[PDB]
């Protein structure tokens, strides 16, 4: 298959505004969001309808125990840090894990935490530790580093339950996650030469401008890739021209294995 | 999903016992080892999560992910390791399977067997007559009655801390007036040498 | 420092009745959990509570509820006891849960007997049988002998004393009863306790022995119409005295 | 450290006139996630105006979608407008085709 990935992320925060609420967890495969859970609902609803289709009821309903409790606990662990940093007002605390099954079949895991959307602990699976990032962090870090079966259940958790759950999830949907819509790719003028895409998944996709055949990396401007609404994505890339010789441009667009060229005559 | 543990084990003081877990699951989160002595609250001794043989104290415990099974070792066994031993893995959804749980029986080495049935004396509250078979090695097996109205009890080790001396022993007892300590325990294999004090 | 105390530690049942086992940590765990465990098989979750404010179902959550009444305390209801929840109840305690490593904390144990009349509980006949002579001399060592026998339900605790303090050396009891009549599923049982000492220990005639038993039967609100007496929680004892 | 959300306006496909389309608003790498978002029609607030939930990327900033359905004609002016913490005020970002 192509790449794809398994997240699930963690957002907390010490004095929401009213209504926001002060806990969120989200799951994705590689773009798509798969589940949801907040303080005000307290509770995991899907959100793909192919995730909805395949899940039972007895799984939704151990997960939203599960999540109230990993709540209370995200709670808790945002308390320790703001005292820590003696820190007034709201302040947000973050979490990412999850991993990677690439095409060659090798595989890579990660679980890291932020504090104010800036790295604050990450773990390293190999050497079974924790890179701290301030005095705070590092606090933290000797205390979970003291429980050495934490790390080593991390450690499989990510090498092996993560790849099983992101094999089950990526067969659910399987329609949409391992499907091909190529792009449809053109060349505007605005000067300078505008390379764009659009209606195409999956959202990997390279697009560069070639003069006379060597690219020209410090002179490209890149858009981002861009959700259209419907599912696909769209794109583009524009190169400005030299008014005092002529060169051949060409775009070159690379998407799922297929490399395609405009020459721009 | 399932869990298996052997129903039972016996192994002589001193020695070394294997006690092994397997276990099909859908998921693995991790495979726990308790202890629980008999009428007590089962106790936490061991966690395994990656491959491998993990020590501590006298008990290691070992993981095979791959086979889906563990085994808990027990070495220089002593009797109060006695109690069952109950093998717990955590499934994909964090829910535990527990296993039916091993009993772990452990023979005292005798040190000088004197294998001897004994009459104790009459109470003037009850109309029993009471057998007390003891002091006989570990290998001997105590066979419960076969008439419906005696009443033998398995064998039960005893610590004279005192002294540092174990015994075994169990007891019969009727109230039937064909009852005699002579023949209280003729279901049993008993000791050749068995001592039978004079009526 | 107390761990997890559950209570109560024995309670016998007439089919129908109500019931509360009461559960409490004070190790400021978030997770807590009520499971039975019965002959042959593994202990099966009833009901859980991830953290405070929230609960659900087990393996076995039919015929039982449960109430988070705080972060300490844990509750399990029987509304309607049944004789097939005759069973050991234990409630056990972790820091959280959805953690794979943290080991749970159990507390000591409920055993509940559940039956559709009362009229075969019974409390313990309890019986002391001093040393053999011929053990006396062949061995230097005096064995005494406990029976408690009749007694239903299995809700016995056997204790010895010498000279007034309750002793553990030189003690063996039975780690199971006996069934008086194996093939009845309702049969009383039997229970035997040795206790040996030195035979200079047996012949001092100033030394007191005694074995009591506690047995946890019926309280007062329990309905009794019997001809016999009424057999209430109470301890039953037996006793000798050394013999020079 | 605080984050402004970078504002991107587009047509879901190629703008033609007459041709019914959709007005997206792509709201993203912001920090902290309250965010106040409404797509214009000349000035003026849409008001049936859909989005996503709030995602989340790999750098811990957030990112939303905001749409509408609408018929793009050579005279009506389009706009994203975009209020945040890290904004002195409001933030207009008009469809550029
Ligand atoms: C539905 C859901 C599941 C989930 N599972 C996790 C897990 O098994 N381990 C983690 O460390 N974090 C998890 N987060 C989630 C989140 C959600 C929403
Ligand atoms: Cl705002």
């Amino acid at each position: 298959m192509r790449t794809h990935s398994l997240r699930y992320f963690r957002l907390g925060v010490s004095d929401p505004i009213h209504g926001v609420p002060e806990f969120i967890s989200v799951g994705y495969v590689d773009s798509h969001p798969i589940t949801t859970y907040d303080s005000v609902t307290r509770q995991k609803e899907p959100r793909a309808p192919w995730m909805a289709e395949n899940l039972a009821p007895d799984h939704w309903e151990r997960y939203t125990q599960l999540l109230r409790g990993w709540q209370q606990m995200f709670k808790v662990e945002l308390k320790r840090l703001q005292r820590h940093y003696n820190h007034s007002g709201s302040h947000t605390y973050q979490r990412m894990i999850g991993c990677e099954l690439l095409e060659d079949g090798s595989t890579t895991g990660f679980l890291q935490y932020a504090y104010d959307g800036q790295d604050f602990l990450i773990f390293n699976k190999d050497t079974l530790s924790w890179l701290a990032v301030d005095n705070v962090a590092h606090t933290i870090k000797q205390a979970w580093e003291a429980n050495q079966h934490e790390l080593l259940y991390q450690k499989n958790w990510l090498e092996e339950e993560c790849i099983a759950w992101l094999k089950r999830f990526l067969e659910y949907g399987k329609d949409t996650l391992q499907r091909t819509e190529p792009p449809l790719v053109r060349v505007n003028r605005k000067t300078a030469l505008f390379c764009k895409a659009h209606g195409f998944y999956p959202p990997e996709i390279y697009m560069t401008w070639m003069k006379n055949g060597e690219e020209i990396v410090q002179e490209i401007d890149y858009g981002d890739i861009l959700p259209s609404g419907d599912g696909t994505y769209q794109a583009w890339a524009s190169i400005e021209l030299d008014p005092q010789s002529s060169n051949l441009y060409s775009c070159h667009v690379e998407h799922s294995g297929v490399h395609m060229v405009l020459q721009v005559p | 999903q399932n869990i298996d543990q052997p129903t039972e084990m016996t192994a002589t003081e001193g020695a070394i016992v294997q006690i092994n877990c397997t276990y099909q699951t859908s998921g693995f989160n991790g495979l726990f080892w308790y202890q629980q002595h008999a009428g007590e609250a089962p106790t936490f001794l061991s966690y395994n999560v990656l491959d491998g043989l993990e020590e501590k104290g006298r008990f290691s415990s070992f993981l095979s992910r791959s086979k889906g099974y563990s085994y808990l070792l027990l070495k220089e066994l002593q009797m109060k390791d006695s109690a069952s031993y109950l093998c717990a893995v955590k499934d994909s959804n964090y829910q535990l399977i527990w296993g039916a749980g091993t009993k772990l029986i452990i023979k005292p080495d005798i040190q000088n067997p004197d294998p001897a049935v004994y009459q104790l004396r009459d109470s003037k509250s009850s109309d029993k007559s009471v057998c007390l078979f003891t002091d006989f090695d570990s290998q001997t097996n105590v066979s419960q009655s076969k008439d419906s109205d005696v009443y033998i009890t398995d064998k039960c080790v005893l610590d004279m801390r005192s002294m540092d001396f174990k015994s075994n022993s169990a007891v019969a007892w009727s109230n039937k007036s064909d009852f005699a300590c002579a023949n209280a325990f003729n279901n049993s294999i008993i000791p050749e040498d068995t001592f039978f004090p004079s009526p | 420092n107390a761990g997890v105390t559950q209570t109560p530690k024995f309670q016998v049942l007439k089919t129908g009745q109500s019931m509360t086992l009461q559960c409490a940590q004070d190790m400021n765990h978030n997770s807590m959990y009520w499971y039975r465990q019965d002959p042959g098989m593994g202990l099966r979750l009833i009901y859980y509570s991830a953290s405070e404010g929230t609960t659900d179902k087990g393996e076995v959550p039919n015929g039982y509820n449960v109430s988070r009444l705080n972060k300490r305390e844990f509750s399990l209801r029987l509304e309607s006891a049944a004789p097939s929840q005759t069973s050991v109840y234990f409630c056990a305690s972790s820091v959280w849960t959805g953690e794979g490593s943290g080991e749970l904390f159990f507390g000591e144990g409920s055993r509940l007997t559940v039956l559709e009349d009362l009229k075969n509980v019974f409390p313990p006949e309890v019986a002391v049988f001093e040393p053999s002579e011929a053990e006396i001399s062949h061995t230097q060592k005096a064995t005494l002998v406990c029976l408690a026998t009749g007694f239903y339900p299995d809700h016995v605790e056997l204790s010895w004393w010498v000279n007034g303090k309750e002793v553990h050396s030189g003690v063996c009891t039975d780690p199971q009863p006996l069934k008086e009549q194996p093939a009845l599923n309702d049969s009383r049982y039997a229970l035997s306790s040795r206790l040996r000492v030195s035979a200079t220990f047996w012949q001092n005639p100033r030394n007191h022995f005694r074995c009591q038993v506690q047995f946890y039967g019926l309280s007062e609100n329990d309905e009794w119409t019997q001809d016999r007496a009424k057999p209430v929680t109470q301890i039953v004892s037996a006793e000798a005295w050394g013999r020079a | 450290i605080q984050r402004t959300p970078k504002i991107q306006v587009y047509s879901r496909h190629p703008a033609e006139n007459g041709k019914s389309n959709f007005l997206n608003c792509y709201v993203s790498g912001f920090h902290p996630s309250d965010i106040e978002v409404d797509l214009l029609k000349n000035g003026e607030r849409i008001e049936k105006v859909e989005h996503s939930d709030l995602s989340f990327s790999k750098d811990w900033s957030f990112y939303l979608l905001y749409y509408t359905e609408f018929t793009p004609t050579e005279k009506d002016e389009y706009a994203c407008r975009v209020n945040h913490v890290t904004l002195s005020q409001p933030k207009i970002v008009k469809w550029d085709r």
